[PDB]
C-alpha cells in the first residue's frame, strides 16, 4: 500500500512498496592444498611404475 | 561509475557469455566490430554502459570479459565467429586437454597449470578500472572445468580482490541435456568450495529452461542455442540496472543488501514472463497485471519448485517496457489476496520495484517474440532448497557404493573431501529448514 | 504398463489399493527407492515432495496434497479457521477453540471462560474433559506437547434405545483437478454405554473412538451404525431424513474447508500431481446442528466399505490420470 | 586429441584392416589417401585417426604388428592396403604358434622394442594424445601374448594416457586350437589391470548372429568380421564426428567405468545385416531401440536379463526425429527399470550423428557395461579348469619358461572379477 523511495529519470523509475512490517583461506593455504594433491598423484604413479618394474 | 568484469568458465559459461554479450551489444547499439554510433564521448567516459565496456581511441567498445576453457574447441568458435573483432585475443584463454567431466581434474590437475595465467589476464582488465566493484562468474555446476576450475578461481579472487563482490550465474544439471553421469558429484563439490566466496548466486536449472522452450516457444527438441538465447534474456534483466541509468541495484553490493540477508542462503529464484514464440501469428499482448501474475506460476521459474510451501526473505520486480507504478501496485494488491505469499517474521512483506522504459530487445531471427512489457522477479525463497534436496539425494545414491570415486582420487583428491562437501550441503539444507517452517 | 511405489506399510487403505492395482495386470510394483514411477503411495511423515515431477518422460502422481496438514493437525485447523476470511472467527459450525502451549492465546481463553461463568451457562471444555479451567491448564503442562482447548458439546443428539452418544465419519477424496468427492457411505461410531451428564471422569461414554469402546457390540456390530439405519431412525424418531437434517451441513463444511485451502495446495499447474483421501469427523447436537471436530490426513476405512471405497480411489483418482485399455461418490460443486 | 591405433596378430590385423576400410569410406577417403567426399562434417575431426601427409594425403595413425609375415601381406595386397604407412609395418618371422608364452615372454619380447619405436614416432607428431586402441584376439599367441605385453609397456611409457581395446573372445564354436581358454585367461588377467576400456567381442555371439539371425548356415571369418567392423564404426562415431557431445577416450572412461576393474563393455548393433544382400525397408526409431537392447543383437554372448546395467551409452546414426529418439530411450528405461542400477542415476546417455554408415539409412550402436558380462568370464573359466585340473597341454607353456603358479594366479584374478561383477547384481 505505502509507496516509498520513488526515484524517477528518463530511462525509467524505481520504488519500494511495503504491504506489512516485520515482527577465508590465504594464498599459502591454497598453494599447500594443491601441492598436497600433487604429492598423492606422484606417489600413485610411482607405486604404478614400481609394480610395472617388478 | 564502477566497472564489472565478467568471467566465463567452461563450455556452458562461454556459450552463455556469447549469448549475453551479443544481447548487450544490441541493447546499447554496439555493432559487431565494436563501434557505437550513439556514443558521443570517443575514447572514454563514465556512462552506465561503461560498467561493462571499456573504450579505445579508435572508438571500439570492448567487453570487460574473460573467457576461459581448458579445451580449445568452444572458444575457437568465438575467435572465428560473428563477434571476433569485439574481443581482443588476450581475453580468450584456452588449454590443451579438458577436465574430462572430472571436478578434481579441473580443480587440482589441469587447474594448477593455468590458474596463474588467468589471474594475470584478469589483472590486465582490473588495472584498466578506476574503481572495480567486482565479478560476474558464468559456469555450469556439472562440467569438469565449470565445477573444478571455477571453485579454484573463486578461492583466488577472494585473495587478490578481497574487498570486491562476486556474483554467480550457475547452470544446475538436468538429465535431459546433460553430458556426464558424475554431474551430481561435480555440483556438490563446487558448491561447498564456492559457498563462502560467492555473495549472490543465480541458479538456472536446465530442466526449467528446456520445458519453457517446449511449452512456450513450441520447440520440439531445444538445443543449447535455444536455451542460451532465453537464459541471456534473464541475465540481461538482472544486469540491466548496472548497464542503464536507475536507482535500484546500481552496484553489486546492492544485490547482497536487497536479496541476501543470510550470507549462506544466497540463492535467489528468478522468474521471467512473458516467453512468447516469434513465429506465433496473432498474439494478444499481456498487461502488467498478467505478467506480474505469471511471476508466481512455477512453470515460469528458472528452478522448478513450490514457493507456496516456503518463506520469502526478499523480493524484486524488474520490469522492462510500457509499465507505470500505478499498474504495478494494483497488480500486487490483487495477487496478495489470491495467492500464498509468506514472508519470514523478521522481514518486511514488500517488493522492491525497478522499471526501465526500454522494451526487451530480442535477437533478430530468434525464437522469441517482441513484447510491449516484460518482467523478471528475483525472490529469495526457502523453496529453492528443493533443488538441493534433489541433488543431494542423487549424490547419496552414488556415494553409498563409492561409484566413480576412484577417478577423483586418481587426480590426487581425498575421499574425505566428498563427505566434507556433503556435510556442508546437509548444513545448508538445515539452514533453509530453520528459516522456512 | 504403469508403475507404482509403496512407502506406507501401515496403511490399511492403500494396501488394498496396491492389491487392486496389481490385479488389473496393467500396473507393476517397483522397489521403494526406484525413482522411475508413475504413482507414489507415500509415507505419512517427511514425504519428499521436492523430488516429485522431475523424471522426464513420466507423468507422476502422489496420494497426498502438500500443505494439507494445515487442515489435519488440531493446532493448525484452529489457526486456519480463525485467520482465513472465508471461515472467519464467527464460524458457526466450528466449536470455540484456543491454542495452548506448555511452559499462544491463554488470556483470550480465560476471557471467554469468565463470560460463561458470569453468564452462569454451561462451561465444560475438552483438551481430556473437565469443568474447571485451572485443572485443565495443569494437565497441558504435565503432558509436554501443544494442545487445543475446545468447547465441549454438552447437549448432543442421543440414539434410542440406549441414550447413547455418537460421531459421524465422512470419507472425502479430492482428485488432481480438485474435484471434491464425498463417499455416499458414512459411519456412525457409537458409544455403547449411556451418556452421563454429571460424571465427566467416565471416559467410556463420552469418547466415541473405535479403540476406547473395544457393552461393545450390543446394538450394532463393532459399534458402527451405517447410513441406511441412521436415516431410518431419524424418519421414525424425528420425522426427517439424513439428507436434510445432517448431510447438507456436512456437504457445506467439507466444501468450505477445502475451498479455503485450494490456492495453497492445488497442483493444477505443477510438475507433479496430487490426490488425497480425507476423514472428516462430525458431531451432531440435539437441535440437529452439525459441528466439525477434526480432519484426518491418513484415515482408515470401515471393514464393510473397504472394497467399495478402494475401487473408487482407483476409478476417479488413479485411472483418471492413467487410463486402462454407477458412481459411488457425490460431487460437491464449486 | 589424437588416437594411436595398434593391431596385433592375425585376428587383430584382419578386423583392424576392416575397421580402416569402413571408417575411411565414412570420412570419404580413397585407398590412395586422397579425399573425395562432399561434406565438411567428415573432416572437422579427421585428425583423431589420421595424420595429414605432405601433398595433402591422409595417413591412418595405425601400427601393424605380427610375429608372422603371412597376414600382414594379406593387408598390404588387400583393398585399402596402400593407405597404411609402410614403416608402421612391424613383423617377425617365426610366428607365435597359438602360444601366449611365445607372444609374451620369448618370441614377442624380441620384437616389442621395434614396435615401441614406431609408437613413439607416432606419439611425437601428436599435438595432444588421447591414448591408444588395440585390436587383437585373446585366443591366439601374438595378439593375445604380445598384445598384452605391448599394453604393459605402453602403460609404463605413457601412464597418463588412455588404454582402449577391442578384444575378440574365443569360442569352441569357432576354434583354432584347444589351448584358447589358457591364452584368454592369461590375457584377461592383463586386461583387468592394464586397460581403461575393453570392448568384449565374443566369437560365440558373432557366430550365433550369423547362424540364427543372419541365416548364414556355415559362416566364415569374413561374415564374422563384417559384424565387428560395423560395431567398431558405431562405437567410435562420437570420437570421429562433431556433435553436441564432444567425446574423447577419457570422457568415455570416466562416465562408463564406476569401478576401475569393471571396464568390460558389451557392444550391440541394429539392424543386423549380412554382406552382399541389402535390406530395403528402413527401420523406424522404436524398432532400432527395441533391437539394440535385445540379446540377439549383442556382440558378447550374455543375456542382459541375467544381470543389471551399470552404465549405458547409445549412439543413433542417420536423419531422424531426435524427439522420437529421446522418447524411445526413456521408454525402454521406464518399462524395464529393474535392469538398470538405482544407485547410478541417469545411467543411460544418448547421442545422434547425422551421417549414416554404408548401406543403411539409419542405425543404432549400443555400448553397455552390464554385470551379465560375468557369464563370458565364467565360460572361459569353466573351459580353463577342465584342462588345468589335469595340467593338460601345459608343456607348451612350461617349455617357454612359465610356471604353473602363473596359471593359478591368472585363474584367480578372473574368478575375482566374476564375483566382483556378482557383487553389484544384488546390492
Ligand atoms: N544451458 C546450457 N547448459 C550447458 C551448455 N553447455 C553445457 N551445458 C551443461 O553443462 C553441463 C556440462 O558442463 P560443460 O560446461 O559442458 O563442461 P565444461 O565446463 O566444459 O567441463 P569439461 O568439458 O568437463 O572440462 C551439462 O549439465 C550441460 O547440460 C550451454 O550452452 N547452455
Ligand atoms: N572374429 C574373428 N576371429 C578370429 C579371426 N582370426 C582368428 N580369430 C580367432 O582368434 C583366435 C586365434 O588367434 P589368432 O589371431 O589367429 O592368433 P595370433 O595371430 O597369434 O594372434 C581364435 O579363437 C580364432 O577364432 C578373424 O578374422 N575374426
Ligand atoms: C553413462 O553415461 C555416459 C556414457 C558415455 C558418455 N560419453 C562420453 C560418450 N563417449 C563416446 C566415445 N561415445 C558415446 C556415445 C553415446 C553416448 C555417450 C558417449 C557420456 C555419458
Ligand atoms: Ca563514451
Ligand atoms: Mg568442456
Ligand atoms: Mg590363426
Amino acid at each position: 500500500m505505502e509507496v516509498i523511495e520513488l526515484n524517477k529519470c528518463t530511462s525509467g523509475q524505481s520504488f519500494e512498496v511495503i504491504l506489512k512490517p516485520p515482527s577465508d583461506p590465504s594464498l599459502e593455504e591454497i598453494q599447500k592444498k594443491l601441492e598436497a594433491a600433487e604429492e598423492r598423484r606422484k606417489y600413485q604413479e610411482a607405486e604404478l611404475l614400481k609394480h610395472l618394474a617388478e | 561509475m564502477r566497472e564489472c568484469i565478467s568471467i566465463h568458465v567452461g563450455q556452458a559459461g562461454v556459450q552463455i557469455g556469447n549469448a549475453c554479450w551479443e544481447l548487450y551489444c544490441l541493447e546499447h547499439g554496439i555493432q559487431p566490430d565494436g563501434q557505437m554510433p550513439s556514443d558521443k564521448t570517443i575514447g572514454g567516459g563514465d556512462d552506465s554502459f561503461n560498467t561493462f565496456f571499456s573504450e579505445t581511441g579508435a572508438g571500439k567498445h570492448v567487453p570487460r570479459a574473460v573467457f576461459v576453457d581448458l579445451e580449445p574447441t568452444v572458444i575457437d568458435e568465438v575467435r572465428t565467429g560473428t563477434y571476433r573483432q569485439l574481443f581482443h585475443p588476450e581475453q580468450l584463454i584456452t588449454g590443451k586437454e579438458d577436465a574430462a567431466n572430472n571436478y578434481a581434474r579441473g580443480h587440482y590437475t589441469i587447474g594448477k597449470e593455468i590458474i596463474d595465467l588467468v589471474l594475470d589476464r584478469i589483472r590486465k582488465l582490473a588495472d584498466q578500472c578506476t574503481g572495480l566493484q567486482g565479478f560476474l562468474v558464468f559456469h555450469s555446476f556439472g562440467g569438469g572445468t565449470g565445477s573444478g576450475f571455477t571453485s579454484l578461481l573463486m578461492e583466488r579472487l577472494s585473495v587478490d580482490y578481497g574487498k570486491k563482490s562476486k556474483l554467480e550465474f550457475s547452470i544446475y544439471p538436468a538429465p535431459q541435456v546433460s553430458t556426464a553421469v558424475v554431474e551430481p558429484y561435480n555440483s556438490i563439490l563446487t558448491t561447498h568450495t564456492t559457498l563462502e566466496h560467492s555473495d549472490c548466486a543465480f541458479m538456472v536449472d536446465n530442466e526449467a529452461i528446456y520445458d519453457i522452450c517446449r511449452r512456450n516457444l513450441d520447440i520440439e527438441r531445444p538445443t543449447y542455442t535455444n536455451l542460451n538465447r532465453l537464459i541471456s534474456q534473464i541475465v540481461s534483466s538482472i544486469t540491466a540496472s548496472l548497464r542503464f541509468d536507475g536507482a535500484l541495484n546500481v552496484d553489486l553490493t546492492e544485490f547482497q543488501t536487497n536479496l541476501v540477508p543470510y550470507p549462506r542462503i544466497h540463492f535467489p529464484l528468478a522468474t521471467y514472463a512473458p516467453v512468447i514464440s516469434a513465429e506465433k501469428a496473432y498474439h494478444e499482448q499481456l498487461s502488467v497485471a498478467e505478467i506480474t501474475n505469471a511471476c508466481f506460476e512455477p512453470a515460469n521459474q528458472m528452478v522448478k519448485c513450490d514457493p507456496r510451501h516456503g518463506k520469502y526473505m526478499a523480493c524484486c520486480l524488474l520490469y522492462r517496457g510500457d509499465v507505470v507504478p500505478k499498474d504495478v501496485n494494483a497488480a500486487i494488491a490483487t495477487i496478495k489476496t489470491k495467492r500464498s505469499i509468506q514472508f519470514v517474521d523478521w522481514c518486511p512483506t514488500g517488493f522492491k520495484v525497478g522499471i526501465n522504459y526500454q522494451p526487451p530487445t530480442v535477437v533478430p531471427g530468434g525464437d522469441l517474440a517482441k513484447v510491449q512489457r516484460a518482467v523478471c522477479m528475483l525472490s529469495n525463497t526457502t523453496a529453492i532448497a528443493e533443488a538441493w534436496a534433489r541433488l543431494d539425494h542423487k549424490f547419496d545414491l552414488m556415494y553409498a557404493k563409492r561409484a566413480f570415486v576412484h577417478w577423483y582420487v586418481g587426480e590426487g583428491m581425498e575421499e574425505g573431501e566428498f563427505s566434507e562437501a556433503r556435510e556442508d550441503m546437509a548444513a545448508l539444507e538445515k539452514d533453509y529448514e530453520e528459516v522456512g517452517v | 504398463m504403469y508403475t507404482f511405489v509403496v512407502r506406507d506399510e501401515n496403511s490399511s487403505v492403500y494396501a488394498e489399493v496396491s492389491r487392486l492395482l496389481l490385479a488389473t495386470g496393467q500396473w507393476k510394483r517397483l522397489r521403494k527407492d526406484n525413482p522411475r514411477f508413475n504413482l507414489m503411495l507415500g509415507e505419512r511423515n517427511r514425504l519428499p515432495f521436492g523430488r516429485l515431477g522431475h523424471e522426464p518422460g513420466l507423468v507422476q502422481l502422489v496420494n497426498y496434497y502438500r500443505g494439507a496438514d494445515k487442515l489435519c493437525r488440531k493446532a493448525s485447523l484452529v489457526k486456519l479457521i480463525k485467520t482465513s476470511p472465508e471461515l472467519s472467527e464467527s464460524c458457526t459450525w466450528f466449536p470455540e477453540s484456543y491454542v495452548i502451549y506448555p511452559t499462544d492465546e491463554r488470556e483470550v481463553f480465560l476471557a471467554a471462560y469468565n463470560r460463561r461463568r458470569e453468564g452462569r451457562e454451561g462451561n465444560v471444555w475438552i483438551a481430556l474433559i473437565s469443568s474447571e479451567a485451572s485443572e485443565l491448564l495443569d494437565f497441558i503442562d504435565e503432558q509436554g506437547q501443544v494442545h487445543v482447548i475446545q468447547k465441549y458439546l454438552e447437549k448432543p443428539l442421543l440414539l434410542e434405545p440406549g441414550h447413547r452418544k455418537f460421531d459421524i465419519r465422512s470419507w472425502v477424496l479430492v482428485d488432481h483437478l480438485y474435484n471434491i468427492y464425498l463417499y455416499r457411505e458414512g459411519v456412525l461410531r457409537t458409544s455403547s454405554e449411556p451418556y452421563n451428564s454429571a460424571n465427566f471422569q467416565d471416559k467410556t461414554c463420552h469418547l466415541t473412538n473405535h479403540c476406547i469402546q473395544k457393552n461393545y457390540g450390543r446394538y450394532e456390530e463393532g459399534n458402527e451404525m451405517f447410513f441406511e439405519e441412521f436415516n431410518q431412525y431419524l424418519m421414525d424418531a424425528l420425522n426427517t431424513t439424513l439428507e436434510n437434517s445432517i448431510l447438507l451441513q456436512i456437504k457445506h463444511i467439507i466444501r468450505s474447508c477445502l475451498m479455503c485451502i485450494e490456492p495453497a495446495i492445488s497442483t493444477k499447474h505443477l510438475h507433479y500431481q496430487s490426490f488425497q483421501l480425507f476423514g472428516f469427523d462430525f458431531m451432531v447436537d440435539e437441535e440437529l446442528k452439525v459441528w466439525l471436530i477434526e480432519v484426518n490426513g491418513a484415515p482408515a476405512c470401515a471393514q464393510k466399505l473397504y472394497a467399495e471405497l478402494c475401487q473408487g480411489i482407483v476409478d476417479v483418482a488413479i485411472s483418471s490420470v492413467f487410463p486402462l485399455a454407477t458412481s459411488i461418490f457425490i460431487k460437491l460443486h464449486h | 586429441r589424437e588416437i594411436v591405433h595398434i593391431q596385433a596378430g592375425q585376428c587383430g590385423n584382419q578386423i583392424g584392416a576392416k575397421f580402416w576400410e569402413v571408417i575411411s569410406d565414412e570420412h570419404g577417403i580413397d585407398p590412395t589417401g586422397s579425399y573425395h567426399g562432399d561434406s565438411d562434417l567428415q573432416l572437422e575431426r579427421i585428425n583423431v585417426y589420421y595424420n595429414e601427409a605432405t601433398g595433402n594425403k591422409y595417413v591412418p595413425r595405425a601400427i601393424l604388428v605380427d610375429l608372422e609375415p603371412g597376414t600382414m601381406d594379406s593387408v598390404r595386397s588387400g583393398p585399402f592396403g596402400q593407405i597404411f604407412r609402410p614403416d608402421n609395418f612391424v613383423f617377425g618371422q617365426s610366428g607365435a604358434g597359438n602360444n601366449w608364452a611365445k607372444g609374451h615372454y620369448t618370441e614377442g619380447a624380441e620384437l616389442v622394442d621395434s614396435v615401441l619405436d614406431v609408437v613413439r614416432k607416432e606419439s611425437e607428431s601428436c599435438d595432444c594424445l588421447q591414448g591408444f586402441q588395440l585390436t587383437h584376439s585373446l585366443g591366439g599367441g601374438t595378439g593375445s601374448g604380445m598384445g598384452t605385453l605391448l599394453i604393459s609397456k605402453i602403460r609404463e611409457e605413457y601412464p597418463d594416457r588412455i588404454m582402449n581395446t577391442f578384444s575378440v573372445m574365443p569360442s569352441p564354436k569357432v576354434s583354432d586350437t584347444v589351448v584358447e581358454p589358457y591364452n584368454a585367461t592369461l590375457s584377461v588377467h592383463q586386461l583387468v589391470e592394464n586397460t581403461d576400456e575393453t570392448y568384449c567381442i565374443d566369437n560365440e555371439a558373432l557366430y550365433d548372429i550369423c547362424f540364427r539371425t543372419l541365416k548364414l548356415t556355415t559362416p566364415t571369418y569374413g561374415d564374422l568380421n563384417h559384424l565387428v567392423s560395423a560395431t567398431m564404426s558405431g562405437v567410435t562415431t562420437c570420437l570421429r564426428f562433431p556433435g553436441q557431445l564432444n567425446a574423447d577416450l577419457r570422457k568415455l572412461a570416466v562416465n562408463m567405468v564406476p569401478f576401475p576393474r569393471l571396464h568390460f563393455f558389451m557392444p550391440g548393433f541394429a539392424p543386423l545385416t549380412s554382406r552382399g544382400s541389402q535390406q530395403y525397408r528402413a527401420l523406424t526409431v522404436p524398432e532400432l531401440t527395441q533391437q539394440m537392447f535385445d540379446s540377439k543383437n549383442m556382440m558378447a554372448a550374455c543375456d542382459p536379463r541375467h544381470g543389471r546395467y551399470l552404465t549405458v551409452a547409445a549412439i543413433f546414426r542417420g536423419r531422424m526425429s531426435m524427439k522420437e529418439v529421446d522418447e524411445q530411450m526413456l521408454n525402454v528405461q521406464n518399462k524395464n527399470s529393474s535392469y538398470f542400477v538405482e544407485w547410478i542415476p541417469n545411467n543411460v546417455k544418448t547421442a545422434v550423428c547425422d551421417i549414416p554408415p554404408r548401406g543403411l539409412k539409419m542405425s543404432a550402436t549400443f555400448i553397455g557395461n552390464s554385470t551379465a558380462i560375468q557369464e563370458l568370464f565364467k565360460r572361459i573359466s569353466e573351459q580353463f579348469t577342465a584342462m588345468f585340473r589335469r595340467k593338460a597341454f601345459l608343456h607348451w607353456y612350461t617349455g617357454e619358461g612359465m610356471d604353473e603358479m602363473e596359471f593359478t594366479e591368472a585363474e584367480s584374478n578372473m574368478n575375482d572379477l566374476v564375483s566382483e561383477y556378482q557383487q553389484y547384481q544384488d546390492a
